[PDB]
């Protein structure tokens, strides 16, 4: 017996037909096993004997299941998923435990054999026929149809869910202050109650589940905390991330330390200390995955200490929202950022760190603004609220940055906190021409075709210089008239260009760049006291 | 009975995602949904519907209350056509007032064929629960059919205050209504009401909109760098005006003198800018509309809360351009300032040409995306992309009233 409620109405991909195969031949001893569970389905409910009219017909497989021993049944509907109609499928939206709020008890039910337990649309039940093989062909096929959503099937997840929500509306209204949260094959049911009022509750919903066609799940199979919940241990008071361990060998492949790689990338946002330049260096011009890498002396120190530090206890308290969500954010470098939010001091509901991308050219406060932002938006959707933030750089900065920064751009309410290194700006052209401060009238020029580039400067104080350069690109010459420009100059320097990218430069004053040339003409930039960036237009001599 | 609307040939129905609510905005939208529940407005509808389009909620005013804004713009552009003209009156009324009609629609049911394209969801924090699955029954509000299906409704119901005065211009734009009256404020506003009322069973001045001209720098004493300015401009303007000559100019210039240098100009170099601020002092003859063209507006960046825009369809054409200056309150927020300056032009184009201009932002998709509905007012929603504003455009521009 399963649920009598509304059957979703199910549509094949919109313009195709069922499924239809030669059921793959079975041995005796399968097909044995095959009928006793279709029987008994049959009875239940689930599944229907039918007739020779149906076109339509998918794959059934007994696989020994390699937990009760015993031969189980398994649907493959990889066919009839590939022409269902697309369902609505946004349920890739898992909580974060941070943004969970606290609650006196949770209590898990479990509801797996409910997609079982929930009929399926009479006109889509068709194309689920499936059919039991017959000993060498002997007595045809025992036929079968679904009457249930079948598992393993497209819809079956999407139907399932929806269902238990119908089914849920009454409850969730009569009592309020009861949470549910349903995820495939359990609700996490948790309240404030007191633990009598709450098991009353639960037990409630449990009559009602049955009412509705649910049947309750044993007392065996009950699961308590804390909740294995993927990543981590949730505890009543605390939530932890389940310890992450290294598999250590004596003999690492390239698709050894490609994973581990991996799985300490991932590691190195719970634990922003997490290092793998060495281990990530044994990946140069390798030659195949099987290939087989002597860790260096300085990977394998790194791999040691990433293991200890795997082993600090790493967990965060849960969601009040009678307080406040604050977030701090540290650069620990260029291009990399940590943040740790939390409503009380310590008391970390989550923590992390963002990279950067070898970025073409920004400033540390755009890197900084994108990365609050970043936060802001990950603050959203796990609290419905963007915290306060608390930033390592002088608002008397960001004030003068974000003033005439040629891209919009803010940062929500936030307050200064003096943990170095703070965030400043590494230089800043200044606005005007500057008065007594030598002019280099700089210039570069290369044969596109050939790459014999030629780049140079003279300054109105006589001085002058030309270098040859060979290999070299229109840009990489326009730049490096600027760099030597630089190279050779005082504390203070005007310089006129006609590069497009120097004036690109002007409006931006970027201190991180993919061309290292611009990197080290960051550098001569920063070392001086006054720089005056002017530019005019080239195909026009000046100097 | 209600009239069959389809999709466009070819065309599938929206599925766009619906970004991260405020909380705040949540709670609004799940209370808003439930009244228009009850009143049959909205079916909350399962997973066999795979479309979607995103809600928002915005704030009124006077009424500290929310309204839901729905993202239409792309199920709209997936929407067939609804002919198979704009009152150029409007645009020069020193007065027009919006006023909103789109809570109209609810009184005309939508066809039920239909429906399943209008199908929006409400988020939940942390995830904790699915989204409130709706779609609508009626004529969506925001919705271009709307404006549409409700056009014969629409020409009756205007009809009589409009036959009061045949004076009066009211242009119909989506959910809105622009009411021209060339009367004095006490005036314009005591003949709004009466449509208003009339309805029952801002005050914008389209005058002051001088797509205001370019004026190069007068300069008692130039240095090289000036010259070096104002060529590097001159240059970039001939795009526009190609009779601007920077010769005569950039022979002060040839010579490696210092920046700082008070160069005298030529008188020969004197006519050129002169004749330079002549070419100026009026815009390029020969642009004009085009109906069939998207109407194209960027807009840069200028600091110090300054702003500028220009519209266009071709480029170098510019049908208008002009400035903005952050309005007393907007200060430390570009977002605020961006959202109300593409408001701000949005209206301007619907009041000349009927439609909305397609916006060339200079923001970072992220930081518009999340932001932006904090501080948006209109019924409708523009087209939008991103860009990196180029450094001569702004500085072109730059060259304002100073
Ligand atoms: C009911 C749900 C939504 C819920 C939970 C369970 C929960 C478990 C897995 C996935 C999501 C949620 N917890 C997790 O707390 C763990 C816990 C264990 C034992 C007693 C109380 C709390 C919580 O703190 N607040 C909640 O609202």
């Amino acid at each position: 017996p399963i649920s009598p409620i509304e059957t979703v109405p199910v549509k094949l991909k919109p313009g195709m037909d069922g499924p239809k195969v030669k059921q793959w031949p079975l041995t005796e001893e399968k097909i044995k096993a095959l009928v006793e569970i279709c029987t008994e389905m049959e009875k239940e409910g689930k599944i229907s004997k039918i007739g020779p009219e149906n076109p339509y017909n998918t794959p059934v497989f007994a696989i020994k299941k390699k937990d009760s021993t015993k031969w189980r049944k398994l649907v493959d509907f990889r066919e009839l998923n590939k022409r269902t109609q697309d369902f609505w499928e946004v349920q890739l939206g898992i909580p974060h435990p941070a943004g969970l709020k606290k609650k006196k008890s949770v209590t898990v039910l479990d509801v797996g054999d409910a997609y079982f337990s929930v009929p399926l649309d009479e006109d889509f039940r068709k194309y689920t026929a499936f059919t039991i093989p017959s000993i060498n062909n002997e007595t045809p096929g025992i036929r079968y149809q679904y009457n249930v959503l079948p598992q393993g099937w497209k819809g079956s997840p999407a139907i399932f869910q929806s269902s238990m929500t119908k089914i849920l509306e009454p409850f969730r209204k009569q009592n309020p202050d009861i949470v549910i949260y349903q995820y495939m094959d359990d609700l996490y049911v948790g309240s404030d109650l007191e633990i009598g009022q709450h098991r009353t509750k639960i037990e409630e919903l449990r009559q009602h589940l049955l009412r509705w066609g649910l049947t309750t799940p044993d007392k065996k199979h009950q699961k308590e905390p804390p909740f294995l919940w993927m990543g981590y241990e949730l505890h009543p008071d605390k939530w932890t991330v389940q310890p992450i361990v290294l598999p250590e060998k004596d003999s690492w492949t390239v698709n050894d330390i490609q994973k581990l790689v991996g799985k300490l990338n991932w590691a190195s946002q719970i634990y922003p200390g997490i290092k793998v330049r060495q281990l990530c260096k044994l990946l140069r011009g390798t030659k195949a995955l099987t290939e087989v890498i002597p860790l260096t002396e300085e990977a394998e120190l790194e791999l040691a200490e990433n293991r200890e530090i795997l082993k600090e206890p790493v967990h965060g308290v849960y969601y009040d929202p009678s307080k406040d969500l604050i977030a701090e954010i540290q650069k620990q470098g260029q291009g990399q950022w940590t943040y740790q939010i939390y409503q009380e001091p310590f008391k970390n509901l989550k923590t992390g760190k963002y990279a950067r991308m070898r970025g073409a050219h920004t400033n540390d406060v755009k890197q900084l603004t994108e990365a609050v932002q970043k936060i802001t938006t990950e603050s959203i959707v796990i609290w419905g609220k963007t915290p306060k933030f608390k930033l390592p750089i002088q608002k008397e900065t960001w004030e003068t940055w974000w003033t005439e920064y040629w891209q919009a751009t803010w940062i929500p309410e936030w307050e200064f906190v003096n943990t170095p290194p703070l965030v400043k700006l590494w230089y800043q052209l200044e606005k005007e021409p500057i008065v007594g401060a030598e002019t280099f009238y700089v210039d570069g020029a290369a044969n596109r075709e050939t790459k014999l580039g030629k780049a140079g400067y003279v300054t109105n104080r006589g001085r002058q210089k030309v270098v040859t350069l060979t290999d070299t690109t229109n840009q990489k010459t326009e730049l490096q008239a600027i760099y030597l420009a630089l190279q050779d100059s005082g504390l203070e320097v005007n310089i006129v260009t006609d590069s497009q990218y120097a004036l690109g430069i002007i409006q931006a004053q970027p201190d991180q760049s993919e061309s290292e040339l611009v990197n080290q003409i960051i550098e001569q930039l920063i070392k001086k006291e006054k720089v005056y960036l002017a530019w005019v237009p080239a195909h026009k001599g000046i100097g | 009975e209600t009239v069959p609307v389809k999709l466009k040939p070819g065309m599938d129905g929206p599925k766009v995602k619906q970004w991260p609510l405020t909380e705040e905005k949540i709670k609004a939208l799940v209370e808003i949904c439930t009244e228009m529940e009850k009143e049959g407005k909205i079916s909350k509808i399962g997973p066999e519907n795979p479309y979607n389009t995103p809600v928002f909620a915005i704030k009124k005013k006077d009424s500290t209350k929310w309204r839901k804004l729905v993202d239409f713009r792309e199920l709209n552009k997936r929407t067939q056509d609804f002919w198979e003209p704009h009152p150029a009156g409007l645009k020069k009324k020193k007065s027009v007032t919006v006023l909103d009609v789109g809570d109209a629609y609810f009184s005309v049911p939508l066809d039920e064929d239909f429906r399943k394209y209008t199908a929006f969801t409400i988020p939940s924090i942390n995830n904790e629960t699915p989204g409130i699955r709706y779609q609508y029954n009626v004529l969506p509000q925001g919705w271009k059919g709307s404006p549409a299906i409700f056009q014969s409704s629409m020409t009756k119901i205007l009809e009589p205050f409009r036959k009061q005065n045949p004076d009066i211009v009211i242009y119909q734009y989506m959910d809105d209504l622009y009411v021209g009256s060339d009367l004095e404020i006490g005036q314009h506003r005591t003949k709004i009401e009466e449509l208003r009322q009339h309805l029952l069973r801002y005050e914008l001045h389209p005058d002051k909109w001088t797509v205001q001209p370019i004026v190069l720098p007068e300069k008692d004493s130039w240095t090289v760098n000036d010259i070096q300015k104002l060529v590097g401009k001159l240059n970039w303007a001939s795009q526009i005006y190609p009779g601007i000559k920077v010769r005569q100019l950039c022979k002060l210039l040839r010579g490696t003198k210092a920046l700082t240098e008070v160069i005298p100009l030529t008188e020969e170099a004197e006519l050129e800018l002169a004749e330079n601020r002549e070419i100026l002092k009026e815009p390029v003859h020969g642009v004009y509309y085009d109906p069939s063209k998207d109407l194209i507006a960027e807009i840069q960046k200028q600091g110090q809360g300054q702003w500028t825009y220009q519209i266009y369809q071709e480029p170098f054409k510019n049908l208008k351009t002009g400035k903005y200056a952050r309005m007393r309150g907007a200060h430390t927020n570009d977002v605020k300032q961006l959202t109300e300056a593409v408001q701000k032009i949005t209206t301007e184009s619907i009041v000349i040409w009927g439609k909305t201009p397609k916006f060339k932002l200079p923001i970072q998709k992220e930081t518009w995306e999340t932001w932006w509905t904090e501080y948006w007012q209109a019924t409708w929603i523009p087209e939008w992309e991103f860009v990196n504003t180029p450094p001569l455009v702004k500085l072109w521009y730059q060259l304002e009233k100073e």
